[PDB]
RNA sequence: GCUUGACUGCGAGCGUGACGGCGCGAGCAGGUGCGAAAGCAGGUCAUAGUGAUCCGGUGGUUCUGAAUGGAAGGGCCAUC
RNA sequence: CUUUAAUGUUUGAUGUUCUAACGUUGACCCGUAAUCCGGGUUGCGGACAGUGUCUGGUGGGUAGUUUGACUGGGGCGGUCU
RNA sequence: AAUUCCUUGUCGGGUAAGUUCCGACCUGCACGAAUGGCGUAAUGAUGGCCAGGCUGUCUCCACCCGAGACUCAGUGAAAUUGAACUCGCUGUGAAGAUGCAGUGUACCCGCGGCAAGACGGAAAGACCCCGUGAACCUUUACUAUAGCUUGACACUGAACAU
RNA sequence: GUUUAUUAAAAACACAGCACUGUGCAAACACGAAAGUGGACGUAUACGGUGUGACGCCUGCCCGGUGCCGGAAGGUUAAUU
RNA sequence: AGGACCGAACCGACUAAUGUUGAAAAAUUAGCGGAUGACUUGUGGCUGGGGGUGAAAGGCCAAUCAAACCGGGAGAUAGCU
RNA sequence: UUUUGUAUAAUGGGUCAGCGACUUAUAUUCUGUAGCAAGGUUAACCGAAUAGGGGAGCCGAAGGGAAACCGAGUCUUAACU
RNA sequence: CCAUAGGUUAAUGAGGCGAACCGGGGGAACUGAAACAUCUAAGUACCCCGAGGAAAAGAAAUCAACCGAGAUUCCCCCAG
């Protein structure tokens, strides 16, 4: 599912409002991008479902620290 | 058609008569047009109303060459 | 209606003002009048002005 | 005790009257209604505040 | 439950001493250059409310 | 002819409305105008020329100001 | 200042030459007894396409509703202060 | 004229007599060319009209054969029903009377029949109106919205040319 | 030939044919929040949509209105700055 | 050769009568149309309710269809009787 | 039953028996009644507990004004006889 | 090419059921407004996920107001 595999943004439900405020439901879906981050350590492309809010978090935290988070929560890659 | 129409009644007429004690300030009768006139210890508003500048009894009267009708009051 | 209301404002500088109308197509000349002003307590002259 | 009988005189309607709002059951008008006018605590205007 | 009280009339009506209700009076909003002055004068101060609307008034504002 | 009473604060007592309200008002206070004065003037001979509340705008205001000083905002007055 | 021309300073607008993101419902290899999928190789495309947020337009495609009363029945006409 | 209101238009044909049909007229109230026009063999439980044959369709019904209806034995319902000692007439009367008034008539009770009335039975009227009822459907009704489309930003980086 | 099973079988619908239009194949389009599937294991001599309705003779005039298509100089105009 | 002809099975359901507390909640009797085809039929499978399916009648979708049935919101609401 | 009006040929009922419709909770106002009284009364809770404790609070004895404020006065106004 | 993906064993654990209560992910309409859009109904009904005997919450980047209070939860007031 529309799921960031590093932040766990997933899609979130609001309102369309109007001039007159009428509001209907609606979704907020995250910028989900599929990427291939290269992986120094192990000199390879892991493909990851991020959105743009999480591609900022890669830069500052470094490929490693994050997956080593992803470990923690468990999955395949 | 084209009629059909008219307006709310403003009650007019005598609202105090002969002899009838009055406080000052009371209109006796609202009118259009001066048919009765203003005599002594009565006033006359913006619209011929007739009220008293007198405590006392409302007498009617008919005096002078027109035989006009005249309200005034005794303040006894 | 085509006649436009407007404000005569106090020449004293108190604020207060008075409101009426004029008609547009004569009397361009601006409404002077000596009337009361509550604020000073005494009888000035009231100036045109526009209602905003 | 309405509802009980001729001689209690309050039955075959309840002292509702007649096919009314009031005889209707859970029928009434709200509180401040006055037939369709808005009512008094709305034709005259808001004023003060609360210290 | 707590019966609640009509907001919109609790503030337009305040109990006076002998359980009144005072109001202001209405007509002097944004038509009152029109108006001669003796009539907004009269309108400036507040007023009492009339008898007959005494019940509607009293069922709005239970606690007051 | 001269003028702005088409005045400000009020108002005894009345009228007419179920009510909202509408209408009339001597007189009082402060300041005016016209008269030599008595006096008259709170618009127009009178009765039609009109629209409640909410919301927002403008001016004024030592009324309020969520710790305090302000302010915002609100209130009041004028007014759209 | 106008008509402007050149000159210095800034955002963009297309076009192009790229590849490295991204795309490939091109080829080949492997997972693999597999027209799926994934990985690899290669070609092509390529900072587009496509998607997200925001935004203008369009939208009976689909919804929620409105569409007054009086009235010699109703509608039509007329009327509403 | 599957279209013509006036209208049974007018003329001709058909009939003893044709508001239909057929042929024309054009005055097309208010035909008309792919929301097709005009024709068209064949086809049609297609619509209208005519003729022959044919006949109880009818003039005008008669008889006969069966199945019911009728009687006996056995089994044995139903809709409906405020209660009934449930006549006619005229008048009255939520204004069309078995029930009121007046008056007339009528011994009590079955069976086979007919349906004039019991405003007969059936089903809280489908027409009409109303409710600030419901639902579908339409659109340049209102307010939205999926979708489509525009641009900015992000995914998205580096040279060159104007 | 088809149709209102249970009051309507028709002049209605379909029809072969005709024309317009969309669609270059990761096709348009449709079903699906998406993946995907149908279209089609087809490729414009194809497919979808629309109207007309064998065949015969033919299908005239209007692009103002409303749509659609093309243009983009100017006027106006969102988010953003 | 033929969505050819006549005509049984088979399938349809045009007319009339009966029946309408039916023999039968749509049939029977006498006629009627198609009857090698766009036929008919058996056994399985697939499409689900604002959806399906429909040679299109608002038809059909378990004797119910201008929005199936069952349960729930729910003792909806009902200025009406 | 519904009506201006029903023997009405207006609705209802074949009959009997059983069942079947103004309640409940909370708050508020008014009346009656009882207690205390310029005072009245507790709620949760404690508690061998329908007692007692708990006066946290609530209403009343002072109002006027939009409010600040003032106060048997107060507001309005420069000021009110 | 190492590797990695993948593959084969072996150990543990989970699968389902169950009334309400609880947390979380989704989330109506009838209705009320005497219509109806904002609003109300209502984060209710319902669906989905998870847990326990309780759950959840919880040890101040909290309130107060120049005095102070000192986690969370629950009750009565404050207060319609
Ligand atoms: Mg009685
Ligand atoms: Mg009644
Ligand atoms: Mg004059
Ligand atoms: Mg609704
Ligand atoms: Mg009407
Ligand atoms: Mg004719
Ligand atoms: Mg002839
Ligand atoms: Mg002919
Ligand atoms: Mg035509
Ligand atoms: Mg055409
Ligand atoms: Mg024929
Ligand atoms: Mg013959
Ligand atoms: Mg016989
Ligand atoms: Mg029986
Ligand atoms: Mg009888
Ligand atoms: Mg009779
Ligand atoms: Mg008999
Ligand atoms: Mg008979
Ligand atoms: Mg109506
Ligand atoms: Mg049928
Ligand atoms: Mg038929
Ligand atoms: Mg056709
Ligand atoms: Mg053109
Ligand atoms: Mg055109
Ligand atoms: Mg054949
Ligand atoms: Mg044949
Ligand atoms: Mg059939
Ligand atoms: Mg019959
Ligand atoms: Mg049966
Ligand atoms: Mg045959
Ligand atoms: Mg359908
Ligand atoms: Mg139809
Ligand atoms: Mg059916
Ligand atoms: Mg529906
Ligand atoms: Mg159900
Ligand atoms: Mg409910
Ligand atoms: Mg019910
Ligand atoms: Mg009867
Ligand atoms: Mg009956
Ligand atoms: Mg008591
Ligand atoms: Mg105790
Ligand atoms: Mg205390
Ligand atoms: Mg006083
Ligand atoms: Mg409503
Ligand atoms: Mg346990």
């Amino acid at each position: 599912s529309r799921v960031c595999q590093v932040t766990g943004k997933r899609p979130v439900t609001g309102n369309n409002r109007s001039h007159a405020l009428n509001a209907t439901k609606r979704r907020f879906l995250p910028n989900l991008h599929s990427h291939r981050f290269w992986v120094e350590s192990e000199k390879r492309f892991v493909t990851l479902r991020v959105s743009a809010k999480g591609m900022r978090v890669i830069d500052k935290k470094g490929i490693d620290t994050v997956l080593a988070e992803l470990r923690a929560r468990g999955e395949k890659y | 058609t084209r009629n059909g129409r008219d307006s709310e009644a403003k009650r007019l007429g005598v609202k105090r008569f002969g002899g009838e004690s009055v406080l000052a300030g009371s209109i006796i009768v609202r009118q259009r047009g001066t048919k009765f006139h203003a005599g002594a210890n009565v006033g006359c508003g913006r619209d011929h109303t007739l009220f008293a500048k007198a405590d006392g009894k409302v007498k009617f009267e008919v005096k002078g060459p027109k035989n006009r009708k005249f309200i005034s009051i005794e303040a006894e | 209606g085509i006649r436009e209301k407007i404000k005569l404002v106090s020449s004293a500088g108190t604020g207060h003002f008075y409101t009426t109308t004029k008609n547009k197509r004569t009397k361009p000349e601006k409404l002077e009048l000596k009337k009361f002003d509550p604020v000073v307590r005494q009888h000035v002259i009231y100036k045109e002005a526009k209602i905003k | 005790r309405l509802g009980r009988g001729i001689g209690s005189g309050l039955g075959k309607t309840g002292g509702r009257g007649h096919k009314g709002q009031k005889s209707r059951s859970g029928g009434g008008v709200r509180r401040g209604f006055e037939g369709g006018q808005m009512p008094l605590y709305r034709r005259l205007p808001k004023f003060g505040f609360t210290s | 439950p707590k019966i609640k009280t009509v907001r919109g009339a609790a503030k337009r009506f305040k109990k006076t001493g002998k359980g009144g209700f005072k109001h202001k009076h209405a007509n002097l909003r944004h038509i009152l250059t029109k108006k001669a002055t003796k009539r907004k004068r009269h309108l400036r101060p507040k007023a009492m409310v009339s008898k007959g609307d005494l019940g509607l008034v009293i069922a709005c504002l239970p606690y007051a």
